[PDB]
């Protein structure tokens, strides 16, 4: 009926998938993961024939759009690989024979800066990126009607914990993706069965959360739920159990938050009050007489 | 005043009036204050806004105009006299009230004491229109008439008032107290008659002036300066924003409830690397028909829970009849009602009245005698 | 004719008293009706009480109503005397000496409605005689006045009033005035070494 | 401000000023040296009155001949708001120099 | 029909003004 | 002595006489830079009590504004009840008129904007009369304003359309009373500058006098309306730093519909309180069983923008070496951008991040400045 653009948001990362083959059995999962993701995106191309792919590569030390090319890079180019076979329907072979280029180029660039080791992951900043993308796509307007997806690729792995910097990017890009209406389809491929961040990014947004443990048959994965296309999300349920329930962790203690107290300037969360009676936060200097009032005891008779 | 949440509460008739008004809330009232023995006091207790507005709805009252301007008629002419109208009259000119406590009860009705007004030389007088002798008026409401100017000389008893220098045109003339020149000519006085009596222009300008000065005045009640006046705020500095600036420091706390070398990490790049060199057969993603299976049924079995919980989400329709449903939901009302008082109670904080949360309690367990 | 009672709808009415105890009520009452927004209309002669000293700034003015050009009696003796030594002695025309003391009047009661570049308002002059004494204003209110004000109907006049009074509600930009209509001190110590 | 007119410090009492402002007392302090009549068609809106005020009273007190002033008006209302404004004046020059100085200004009128 | 439910909430009025007085 | 047909012809056709015109609209767009450029991190008071008034007087009934005035301002209020509740969820609303010389309350102050949008499309039906009273309006936004929280601000908007209003007493008192409350006022005017409206908003507004706004076009109405959603920036003589206490709810699911806490009617879903355990029907709402405020991580997540705003991007210079050829965040190129004939890249397009020193075209700038509140460089850099 109507085209839609998928934009892919990979998270590739030298450190996340060696943890990943270390605690699986097999090795070089990273290969397994992007021809599922390729024959997932021909898939796509299928589905319409005005439909576009936008793929975006998070890597340690930065982002990197993997699909289309840089305008400077495609004007500068073309050695065609045989990394995939050249008999191939066109249009998939062109979408397929770039990302695989590009996907080389960043894994040259990983190697040759493979000594820094960065402690700041990419992956909400190349989440921005794509929404700022599909913006383009739709504000361009070249095609009417042109809908959206977002899918997230990521892996934890039973690494990398719950990144609390992450958490306003993500936020943000909720509130963008709802704007726009587009739907957010995340993949886990990891030990770490609940991501409450990205949970909370496709329930939000009307995607679908899907975490995997081994990369094998990935493709059936995707191409059974994550094929779900906008103009086909009201009409089909998704299949996203384990409901997040929405809530935040504590700025000084870090644990999940029961009832409690918010700072009123900054909105920061508090567990409990905060010592010095001032806000850990913003440095706001908290009344006296109303936080008796939170820490009076409630009443009943002898 | 009598918006204090005090005066809220012991305002019964206010609180009967609402209950008259409503109906949503009079089936919360009547299950509960009386039919549960909830005290009347904590029942508007949460609803203080409520009978804020419900009060505030019949309080507030418009402001002054001439009234009397915009009376005009329209062989039969007709007049629309409203009741907010006969109260604005009576606000706006005393005179006219007067004339109604006397005559009214006494002698004739309202209609027919209003339409002799309106055809008596005090409502031309007032109205601001010129007075003729031809016109008949009203005998009856004439006898006011120099009743009236009397109250006109009493509202300069309330009007002549000392005023700043500024605007003090009465000094202006009298700054020259022995000046004797040339008289001004008759287009700078008021117009005179053939006999040399005033034609009565000027005292209808005096009207309209009183009825500004009285409207302005009736917004005085309950309901060095110079200096700041002569200053140009233009010429002194500019507004500057006091508003408050805030660094919002990030270092949160980590959620609480196999470090790889850079050697084996290239290693494994290096592995992806010839793995991408050699082939890329795209065949291989096809699943064994094994791991498939458990893909299928691990999908299917979230697509049953998922489509179980959102099967079913102006309320849903119920199996239960109105009768027993009714009582249901309003047994439910009572029992919410019971449970925010004894909370507001318990959550307070204060010792003092400590017996009312136990008597919620104590009607808590009854609501649970009831479920 | 009940023209007033329209009035009575938006402004109250006051008017310029012969008695000048009653007229300085009326004006503080003028005064009170414009600071709470009620909205007052006063009516004032323009060789009048209220015509010599008193100021109408900021929302006392905002319209100055002219009614014709204030002249004076002319079948007065005492003007037409007047009128016959000045041209005996200094050589003024009747006529000439007239029209500028009724455009000097007209004048000082235009020129009473600003104080401060801030303040704001129209000047209406409702006579077909003004268009031929444009060079008898002063030359602060002719720069102001443009050519093609000089014949405006009534509704013409009323659009651009409202297009006006809708132009300055907006906030000035102070980049556009910050040294070419009101100076500070390192603006006037520039503009003094520029004069040297 | 305070500012300087050729040799005659001028204390004006507000922090900025109109062009016409200081254009209005260049020309009374060329007048004030010539010593002749003059008309000035200062105008209205602008600060006629403080300007006045302000460059004679500088005139005034540094120029040792110390000329005293004349102020006439047209009304009384007048005569109060130049009161008002050669009050609000110096204020300023009490606050600025740090001491009232040996000042006198009074506003004459009728008995009444 | 309403008109006997609001003559019992009038019955109501009588009673609880008889109660609170 | 002549006659007006007498005179030569207007001649109009002869009176008509026939690059860097992108330079000509790009002195226009840096102006509109320029005013960008003071970005504060000012604080902001998140939770808001606001009050809008709107007029339904006999100035309603202009027909200066498409198709009526009073239509035009329903519709609009209705848009600005959707954006207000859509950025600040956390904050309640009431609506009043003025109509006939008295405050008519047509929905109390509450967080469910559907409400709201009922009471105003309701209103929409019923014609403006009458003389409006800014005085009764005031004190029924003051009695409104009187149960709200220390913490939560109270702000009143008032969308006067008439030119005078009558009162049934003094308004500076109220003014005053309004001061010593705490309550901030903005007024939106239709036709001129009311010197009692400028006065209010700039007694309540600690003498700002920006807060009495004025339209000129159908767009400047919406982009007043559209700047009203915005918290306003308290003072620092504010001291009401108060702790708030809420929990977060957790989506109930069952298949057997339940009566609600709040509405006492037949729901699938809802939250049950982490306090009480009652549920509700919607968030963010107040918890009807014990008083207690319930919202969720993504209504504290929506106000954090105005917490820390983002710089504007800053545009590169002419001569500078550009970083890249494309876009940064959405890879497009940047154009030949020759304005004129040898223009060369004169104004590029690309916008240098204050931070990551990043390239983003125009498209890209004015999607971060209305829909993103983030900027991608700054997070893909590896700090
Ligand atoms: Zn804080
Ligand atoms: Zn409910
Ligand atoms: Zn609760
Ligand atoms: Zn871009
Ligand atoms: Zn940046």
């Amino acid at each position: 009926e109507s085209p839609s653009l998928l934009t892919v948001i990979i998270e590739i990362a030298p450190k996340l998938w060696t943890t990943f083959d270390e605690e699986g059995n097999e090795k070089g999962s990273i290969i397994k993961v992007l021809e599922a993701l390729i024959v997932f995106l021909n898939a796509h191309l299928a589905f319409n024939s005005a439909n576009k792919v936008a793929v975006i590569a998070a890597y340690s030390q930065g982002i990197k759009y993997l699909y289309p090319e840089s305008t400077s890079a495609l004007k500068a180019s073309r050695s065609d690989l045989k990394i995939i076979n050249s008999d191939m329907y066109r249009r998939f072979r062109n979408v397929d024979e770039t990302l695989v280029e590009e996907i080389y180029k960043l894994f040259e660039l990983e190697k040759k800066q493979i000594e820094q080791n960065s402690q700041r992951s990419t992956l909400a900043g190349a989440m921005s990126a794509g929404l700022t993308y599909v913006n383009r796509i739709s504000k361009e307007s070249v095609t009417t009607s042109l809908k959206s997806r977002l899918l997230v690729l990521t892996c934890g792995s039973g690494s990398s914990k719950d990144e609390i910097f992450q958490y306003i990017p993500i936020m943000n890009c909720i509130f963008s993706a709802t704007k726009m209406k587009c739907p957010i389809d995340v993949v886990k491929i990891g030990g770490s069965k609940e991501s409450t961040f990205l949970q909370q990014t496709t329930d939000a947004t009307n995607g679908v959360y899907l975490h995997v443990e081994s990369t094998e048959g990935l493709i059936q994965y995707l191409a059974t739920a994550m094929f779900i296309d906008p103009s086909l999300r009201p009409i089909i349920v998704k299949p996203n159990h384990g409901s997040v329930d929405f809530r935040t962790s504590c700025y000084l203690t870090g644990r999940v938050v029961a009832v409690g107290f918010i700072c009123s300037v900054c909105l920061c969360v508090l567990s409990i009050i905060p010592p010095g009676n001032k806000c850990p936060a913003c440095d706001s200097q908290f009344d006296e007489h109303v936080i008796a009032k939170l820490k009076r005891k409630p009443v009943v008779p002898r | 005043d009598s918006l204090s949440k005090e005066k809220l509460l012991t305002n019964l008739k206010l609180q009967q009036s609402l209950l008259k008004g409503n109906k949503v809330l009079m089936k919360v009232f009547q299950e509960t204050v009386i039919n549960a023995g909830l005290p009347p006091s904590e029942f508007w207790s949460t609803r203080i806004p409520l009978l804020r507005a419900f009060a505030l709805s019949t309080s507030q009252k418009v402001g002054p105009y001439n009234v009397l301007s915009t009376i005009k008629p329209v062989n039969k002419v007709n007049v629309n006299l409203s009741r907010e109208k006969i109260l604005n009259i009576f606000e706006n000119y005393p005179i006219v009230k007067k004339a109604y406590t006397d005559n009214v009860p006494k002698n004739f009705k309202e209609p027919e004491f209003w339409a002799r007004f309106f055809s008596s030389k005090l409502f031309r007088k007032l109205r601001g229109e010129k007075i003729m002798q031809n016109d008949r008026g009203d005998v009856i409401i004439d006898r006011y008439l120099t009743l009236d100017q009397e109250f006109d000389r009493k509202d300069d008893d309330m009007l002549l008032h000392p005023v700043k220098k500024i605007i003090d045109l009465d000094g202006n003339i009298q700054d020259d107290p022995v000046v004797r020149g040339n008289r001004p000519d008759f287009t700078m006085q008021p117009g005179v008659d053939i006999n040399g009596n005033s034609d009565g222009t000027v005292d209808i300008l005096k009207g309209m002036n009183r009825l500004s000065e009285k409207m302005i005045m009736a917004l005085k009640n309950e309901y060095n300066d110079e200096r700041n006046e002569l200053k140009i705020d233009d010429l002194n500095e500019s507004y500057k924003t006091n508003y408050a600036i805030i660094h919002l420091k990030r270092n949160a706390h980590e959620k609480t409830t196999l470090k790889v070398s850079n050697q084996q990490m290239l290693q494994q790049l290096s592995l992806v690397m010839d793995n991408l060199i050699n082939k890329l057969d795209l065949n291989q993603v096809v699943p064994n028909n094994e791991v498939s299976n458990k893909i299928n049924k691990r999908v299917i079995t979230a697509i049953k829970i998922n489509a179980k919980q959102a099967k079913h989400n102006l309320e849903v329709k119920s199996t239960l009849p109105i009768d027993l449903l009714e009582s249901c939901r309003m047994l439910h009302t009572t029992c919410c009602e019971f449970l925010k008082h004894f909370y507001i109670h318990f959550q307070s904080g204060e010792q003092k009245q400590a017996s009312t949360v136990k008597k919620l309690y104590n009607h808590l367990k009854d609501c649970i005698e009831k479920l | 004719m009940g023209i007033l009672d329209e009035v009575w709808k938006h402004k109250l009415i006051l008017v310029e008293t012969p008695d000048a105890q009653e007229t300085s009520l009326a004006l503080e009452t003028y005064r009170k009706a414009c600071s709470n927004g009620r909205g007052a209309i006063l009516l004032s002669v323009a060789r009048g009480k209220v015509s010599e000293g008193i100021d109408f700034d900021h929302q006392y003015g905002r319209t100055v109503l002219m009614i014709g050009i204030p002249f004076q009696y002319t079948e007065s003796r005492i003007l037409k005397a007047r009128l016959e030594f000045m041209r005996e002695n200094y050589r003024i025309r009747e006529n000439d000496f007239l029209s500028f003391d009724a455009m000097r009047h007209a004048a000082q009661c235009l020129g009473r409605v600003l104080r401060g570049k801030d303040d704001y308002g129209v000047m209406v002059l409702a006579d077909r005689r003004f268009s031929r004494k444009r060079s008898q204003l002063p030359k602060w209110i002719a720069q102001g006045l443009s050519d093609a004000d000089l014949n405006l109907s009534t509704d013409m006049a009323i659009s651009n009033t409202k297009q006006f009074l809708r132009t300055m509600a907006q906030p000035t930009d102070p980049k556009d005035q910050e040294g070419v209509s009101v100076w500070s001190y390192e603006d006037l110590i520039k503009h003094q070494n520029s004069r040297k | 401000m305070k500012f300087y007119i050729d040799d005659l410090p001028v204390l004006f009492p507000y922090p900025k000023i109109y062009p016409e402002q200081y254009n209005y007392m260049c020309d009374i302090k060329k007048t004030l040296d010539v010593g002749g009549n003059s008309i000035l068609e200062m105008p209205s809106g602008t600060g006629k009155t403080v300007s006045l005020l302000s460059l004679t009273i500088a005139y005034q007190m540094h120029y040792p001949e110390h000329r005293k002033i004349i102020y006439c008006s047209r009304t009384m209302s007048e005569i109060e708001k130049a009161l008002v404004e050669l009050e609000n004046l110096m204020d300023y020059r009490t606050k600025e120099l740090g001491y009232q100085e040996d000042f006198r200004g009074l506003g004459l009128t009728s008995r009444k | 029909e309403e008109r006997e439910n609001e003559k019992t909430l009038n019955d109501y009025y009588a009673a609880l003004a008889k109660k609170q007085a | 002595g002549g006659y007006a047909w007498e005179d030569e012809i207007k001649r109009s056709w002869d009176l008509v006489k026939v690059m860097a015109s992108l330079v000509a609209s790009i002195v226009e767009a840096r102006k509109k830079r320029t005013a960008k450029k003071n970005i504060t991190p000012y604080q902001r008071g998140i939770i808001r009590s606001l009050i809008l008034t709107l007029d339904c007087s006999e100035a309603m009934l202009e027909k200066d504004l498409r198709p009526n005035r009073h239509a035009m301002i329903i519709q609009y209020a209705i848009d600005f009840v959707h954006e207000f509740f859509d950025q600040n969820p956390i904050s309640q609303m009431g609506i009043i008129i003025m109509r006939n010389g008295l405050a008519q309350l047509v929905s109390q102050v509450s967080g469910n904007p559907q409400d709201h949008i009922d009471a105003l499309k309701s209103i929409r039906k019923q014609e403006p009369k009458g003389n409006p009273s800014l005085q009764n309006a005031l004190e029924m936004a003051r009695g409104l304003l009187l149960p709200v929280p220390a913490h939560c601000t109270r702000e009143v908007l008032i969308v006067f359309g008439s030119l005078s209003t009558t009162d049934p007493g003094d308004i500076h008192q109220t003014i005053d009373s309004l001061v010593s409350e705490k309550i901030r006022v903005k007024v939106l005017g239709l036709s001129a500058q009311v010197a009692i409206c400028k006065e209010l908003c700039k007694a309540t507004n600690y003498g700002d006098e920006s807060f009495y706004k004025i339209l000129l076009d159908e767009t400047h109405l919406k982009e007043l309306f559209n700047e009203a959603v915005t918290p306003l920036p308290v003072n620092k003589i504010n001291k009401g730093f108060t702790l708030v206490k809420m929990g977060f709810p957790t989506r109930i699911f069952e298949d057997t519909p339940t009566f609600c806490s709040c509405h006492s009617k037949l729901v699938y879903g809802g939250y049950f309180c982490p306090n009480c355990h009652s549920k509700v029907c919607s968030l963010p709402t107040v918890c009807p069983c014990c008083d207690l405020m319930l919202i969720l991580s993504t209504h504290l997540a929506r106000s954090y923008h105005h917490l820390m705003p983002l710089k504007t991007f800053a545009e590169v210079p002419t001569t500078e070496k550009f970083r890249s050829e494309d876009c940064f965040s959405c890879q497009s190129r940047f154009p030949i951008l020759k304005n004129h004939k040898n223009g060369k890249l004169l104004t590029s397009s690309r916008y240098r991040c204050e931070d990551c020193k990043q390239e983003f075209c125009v498209d890209c700038d004015v999607f971060i400045h209305e829909i993103l509140h983030n900027c991608p460089g700054c997070e893909s850099k590896p700090v």
